[PDB]
């Protein structure tokens, strides 16, 4: 940087800039029957759970 | 050595120190304007008087007081030296 | 083998945490395009930054 | 199978909470961003933050930020202050500028020069103590509306 | 030795979202605090920044 005790930068235009934020918000409802995935419907695995 | 091993990180410490060194001379030489766009040089007593019209200070209440506000800046600075090297408890945070 | 997927399930869960500790140092630390250099003459006003 | 619904359920509410850090920040930005003008650094992008419009995306949301940036700079030499009359003179709003031979003010983020004035200026105390400052005119618009 | 492996990832995972939101607001300071002048108050230290 091209610093002193008596220079300054000062600009004599502008851009005018947009950019893109990205954000993700949620995430896929998903559920589980917990005795379907476990025993598939034997009466014998849900006994047992 | 039971299947378990340390990774390095990508930046090394000295390049975190480069990056840290980038940062201040940007703060120093330029105030906050390459934070923005490019840095753009100003006087570091022109850029605190920004910073006391940023608080609703005067300007002239640094230019009037620049030597004692660079003393309390100096002495204020050499207390962190003092602190780390007397202290164990500031870093706590970190060696936990 | 009899138990599947578990260690590749660990393994893909502790490669996570090791890419994110680079993602926080770099979203931190790199800050600036640019690498600045402080100039040779220190005539801050009378601040000192050694 | 117990096991594995067990890790599945664990992983989703740790995953559960990082999505919800990341819908927080997008309600953050929504509010500061789009309802208002930030002025919180980086918070709206890169720039002087103007606006920023909200667009809707598949489990999320973009921001397209306007901002303003500071775009081609110019050397100047400056001062703190100008001595006038023993006097003292501040810029109200803005920074002493020279060409190299005229003194002017300028607002701070866009060089327009102006004639340091009464108008532009404050004084406070003389030239003892100021660091750094210059001998100029200022000039009072009264004087010659009355002359 | 599975059972104590799984809960060493877990508290990893936890523990680095610890740090993650560490880092995330260090990240905002690096912007707010040193990259700007924050008008937030005790954000960036006490009194007036």
């Amino acid at each position: 940087v091209a610093y002193s005790n008596n220079s300054i930068a000062i600009p004599t235009n502008f851009t005018i800039s947009v950019t893109t934020e990205i954000l993700p918000v949620s995430m896929t409802k998903t559920s589980v029957d917990c005795t379907m995935y476990i025993c598939g419907d034997s009466t014998e695995c849900s006994n047992l759970l | 050595f039971n299947g378990l091993t340390v990774l390095p990180p990508l930046l090394t410490d000295e390049m975190i120190a480069q990056y840290t060194s980038a940062l201040l001379a940007g703060t120093i030489t330029s105030g906050w304007t390459f934070g923005a766009g490019a840095a753009l040089q100003i006087p570091f007593a022109m850029q605190m008087a920004y910073r006391f019209n940023g608080i609703g200070v005067t300007q002239n209440v640094l230019y009037e007081n620049q030597k004692l506000i660079a003393n309390q800046f100096n002495s204020a600075i050499g207390k962190i030296q003092d602190s780390l090297s007397s202290t164990a408890s500031a870093l706590g945070k970190l060696q936990n | 083998l009899q138990y599947g997927s578990f260690c590749t399930q660990l393994n893909r869960a502790l490669t996570g945490i090791a890419v994110e500790q680079d993602k926080n140092t770099q979203e931190v630390f790199a800050q600036v395009k640019q690498i600045y250099k402080t100039p040779p003459i220190k005539d801050f006003g009378g601040f000192n930054f050694s | 199978r117990l096991q594995s619904l067990q890790t599945y359920v664990t992983q989703q509410l740790i995953r559960a909470a990082e999505i919800r850090a990341s819908a927080n920040l997008a309600a953050t930005k929504m509010s500061e961003c789009v309802l208002g003008q930030s002025k919180r650094v980086d918070f709206c992008g890169k720039g002087y933050h103007l606006m920023s419009f909200p667009q809707s995306a598949p489990h999320g949301v973009v921001f397209l930020h306007v901002t303003y940036v500071p775009a081609q700079e110019k050397n100047f030499t400056t001062a703190p202050a100008i001595c006038h009359d023993g006097k003292a003179h501040f810029p109200r709003e803005g920074v002493f500028v020279s060409n190299g031979t005229h003194w002017f003010v300028t607002q701070r983020n866009f060089y327009e020069p102006q004639i340091i004035t009464t108008d532009n200026t404050f004084v406070s105390g003389n030239c003892d103590v100021v660091i750094g400052i210059v001998n100029n005119t200022v000039y009072d618009p009264l004087q010659p509306e009355l002359d």
